[PDB]
């Protein structure tokens, strides 16, 4: 883990230019571009690559791998001091808010439709990345987290009766 | 060939090719006032200056990752790369540190660099690198090496970031080389003798008279002008004058006689320029010419050797001293001398005696000048003078 | 120098470069080994290995130095040999202290203490066409100044040591306690 952040960070092309520049902000600007891009075909090609699912899934697994890439529970972090730092990198390169409102999207459920979308796999791995490099241990912050985030997709998968094509 | 020792005063500059234009900016820290850095034009220094008073910084000690986490965890050295060094500002005595909050809103990751006082943590040390193939790690550090400042808390490089404005240098994780280059080597410093980039003053042998300019119940168009004076004035603040030599390399170096250096007022921060249809008064960094403001320091007042120093590159030798050495002034245009003159009529003889300055050619064979350091204390406190009059007139002004 | 060819290269500058690389890979692994007081079993294997690596580096240095050839001598000289035998001399003054308040650590120390001796016989060859004024003492001189703290402790180590052959079989230790093999029961020691 402590090389490849090293890498990544000596490297930082590697993280998506809508997320790393003097141009994109950052996360959510990210994805609602990939929205509208998935949403009208002119920005695809004319079984093709969802150019719009392709970039979920690449924000997506960077995301991933930096919250699987974190440096623990807070195990060997509580006494140690290159954990902190990498902590630190972690938090300074991804801002909170901009997690926030990305889990906060309140995908549809849909007479089947396409998963080839926003897919609701990509916000396992921010629920991932916010419980291992930010954690819920405040009331508000976890409160309000599941007022904006959690509440609507929880009545989108409780509202089901028999149209189950995602499970 | 020559290595870095402990406890010497350096410069970190750098060359930036912006605007197809290249320029040697350097690093700077006001200290007093504020916290973060930023950054001064070494070159084009035939205009405008360097403040090389505030961009000096002095290496304290130079341990290794695992000692310096030793320690954490809790001597004249040689210089290696990968080890971790303790830059203190020479001037101010704080300590260069990688701060945590974020200015430039073109950099969301990026961190500031200033000065902090406590040496605790790891954000006042800096891990150095080589900038080339050639060195590795462990080897000696010889002057002209281009060198790569790591945070050892941030983990970023002590980045040189470009801006319209915001010319400030900040911690990201582009790498930018920077060029070490000595100011005093920290070797046997001749006690008694004359240093450059000192702050001292000029005396008589007999006269127990300083030079000096008007204080402040007059004008600034006043206090520009130069005279002699008196009193209690022997331990002013303004009655300090600073040796701003014309390299950017061991410029703290013995000042030899006959060599161009900048008469720099500690209190109002102008030079002592010349435009022949006057005399010699005050005027800002912002137009001296080097032609204008250089002088020198002659041993006799005849012309036996104008052009035989051209440059020596070390600590020099220790030839002028502070007590017993009298000196005459020279302009490296006009060549002239200084004369005390009796500028106050007998109608106002008894007042305020005060004798203009005026250099000429002949002369009066009494001068004697003698060289008078001030303690750091003293120069400490007229700088901070100069730097709080500064910002609370700007601010007078803006809130009026 | 393979005077005859066109292309020369000197291996007796990479021989110090390999030695000074050794020479800082055993001083990191020291570091690493600074506070706990536990050697392991790969924390011996991995010690005594390098051990060897440097006792035959050292006798090959003193090999090319052996004979009086002042043309290796010179390029022993000029060279970054000093750095690697002052970064021994100090890991060398911490291992001996270090080595010593504990058991289960004696063949450490014995194949460090042979290592120290074939490093002092290197430094000491190149002093057998020594003159008055040659250079190499003036770098001998200049490395001793360098590194005089751990030098001195090791003096102080050696001289504690060589007062007590001494100091207890000569006077009245000897007739203490006179009953076969040593048995003290280590309070009369600490007054004696």
């Amino acid at each position: 883990a402590n090389v490849v952040v090293r890498l990544l960070i000596r490297r930082p092309e590697c993280f998506g230019p809508a997320l790393r520049g003097e141009g994109g902000n950052g996360l959510l600007a990210a994805m609602e571009e990939a929205i509208k891009i998935a949403e009208d075909p002119s920005r695809d090609g004319p079984d093709t690559i969802h150019m719009g699912n392709a970039i979920m899934t690449f924000y997506a697994a960077l995301i991933d791998l930096l919250g699987r890439c974190a440096p623990e529970m807070h195990l060997i972090h509580a006494g140690k001091g290159e954990a902190i730092r990498i902590r630190s990198i972690l938090r300074s390169l991804i801002p909170l808010g901009d997690l926030v409102g990305v889990i906060s999207i309140a995908f549809q459920m849909p007479e089947p439709d396409m998963s080839a979308g926003f897919c609701p796999d990509h916000k396992a791995a921010m629920v991932l990345f916010l419980d291992r490099v930010y954690g819920i241990e405040v009331q508000d912050f976890l409160l309000h987290l599941l007022e904006v985030g959690f509440l609507p997709d929880l009545r989108a998968a409780a509202s089901l009766d028999t149209a189950a094509l995602s499970x | 060939i020559q290595f870095l020792r402990t406890d010497d005063e350096v410069v970190l500059q750098c060359t930036a090719t912006i605007h197809k234009e290249q320029q040697k900016l350097c690093l700077a820290a006001e200290g007093f006032g504020n916290r973060l850095c930023f950054l001064e034009s070494t070159s084009n220094s035939k205009n405008v200056p360097p403040d090389l008073s505030i961009c000096t910084f002095v290496l304290e000690q130079s341990l290794s990752v695992r000692a310096l986490q030793e320690m954490l965890a809790n001597g004249h050295r040689t210089l290696l790369y990968g080890h971790a060094i303790l830059l203190r500002h020479s001037y101010s005595g704080m300590y260069l540190c990688c701060l945590s909050t974020s200015r430039s809103s073109t950099d969301k990751l990026a961190f500031d660099v200033g000065l902090q006082e406590d040496t605790t943590g790891e954000a006042c040390w800096w891990t150095i690198h080589p900038a080339s193939k050639q060195r590795s790690e462990g080897e000696k550090v010889r002057v002209g090496d281009d060198l790569i400042l790591v945070s050892v808390s941030s983990e970023r490089y002590l980045h040189l970031s470009y801006g319209n404005s915001s010319w400030h240098v900040d911690a990201a994780f582009q790498q930018t080389l920077w060029s070490v280059a000595p100011i005093s080597s920290g070797s046997e410093a001749a006690q008694g003798y004359l240093i450059g980039g000192d702050v001292l003053r000029l005396l008589h042998g007999h006269m127990d008279e300083c030079l000096t300019v008007p204080s402040g119940e007059h004008g600034e168009e006043q206090r520009r002008t130069v005279h002699y004076e008196g009193g209690a004035v022997s331990v002013h603040a303004r009655s300090l004058w600073r040796l701003e030599t014309l390299r950017v390399a061991w410029s703290g170096s013995h000042i030899r006689w006959g060599q161009p250096f900048r008469l720099r007022h500690v209190t109002t921060g102008k030079y002592l320029s010349l435009m022949e249809d006057k005399n010699l008064l005050l005027m800002d960094k912002e137009k001296a010419d080097v032609k204008s403001t250089a002088f020198a320091f002659r041993s006799s007042k005849e012309k036996l050797d104008v052009g035989v120093r051209k440059e020596v590159d070390g600590m020099g030798t220790s030839e002028i001293k502070y007590g017993d050495s009298i000196c005459y002034i020279q302009h490296v245009d006009t060549g002239l001398w200084l004369t005390y003159q009796a500028v106050d009529v007998k109608s106002a003889r008894m007042g305020s005696i005060q004798r203009k300055a005026i250099m000429h050619h002949e002369g009066h064979m009494d001068d004697g000048l003698n060289l008078s350091r001030s303690q750091h204390e003293e120069s400490r406190t007229a700088r901070v003078i100069r730097s709080t009059v500064f910002l609370f007139n700007r601010f007078i002004r803006g809130l009026d | 120098t393979q005077t005859g060819n066109n292309t020369t290269v000197n291996i007796i500058i990479s021989t110090v470069d390999y030695l000074l690389r050794v020479q800082e890979s055993i001083s990191d692994f020291y570091w690493y080994y600074s506070g706990k007081d536990i050697i392991d079993e790969q924390g011996q294997r991995n010690f005594s290995k390098a051990i060897q690596v440097a006792k035959q580096v050292f006798n090959t240095l003193t090999e090319y130095i052996q004979g009086p050839c002042t043309g290796n001598q010179q390029s022993l000289a000029h060279s970054r040999l000093w750095d690697a035998v002052v970064g021994f001399l100090h890991v060398f003054a911490h291992m001996q202290m270090k080595l010593s308040q504990d058991s289960s650590q004696i063949e450490l120390l014995k194949e460090l203490m042979d290592l120290q001796k074939d490093m002092v016989v290197m430094l000491l060859s190149m002093l057998e066409g020594n003159v008055v004024n040659g250079t190499i003492g003036k770098q001998m001189v200049d490395m001793l100044v360098e590194s005089s703290n751990n030098v001195e402790m090791i003096l102080k180590f050696f001289d504690m040591f060589l007062k007590l052959k001494d100091l207890t079989s000569s006077d009245t230790f000897k007739e203490y306690d006179p009953d076969g093999k040593g048995v003290i029961s280590k309070r009369d020691f600490h007054k004696a």
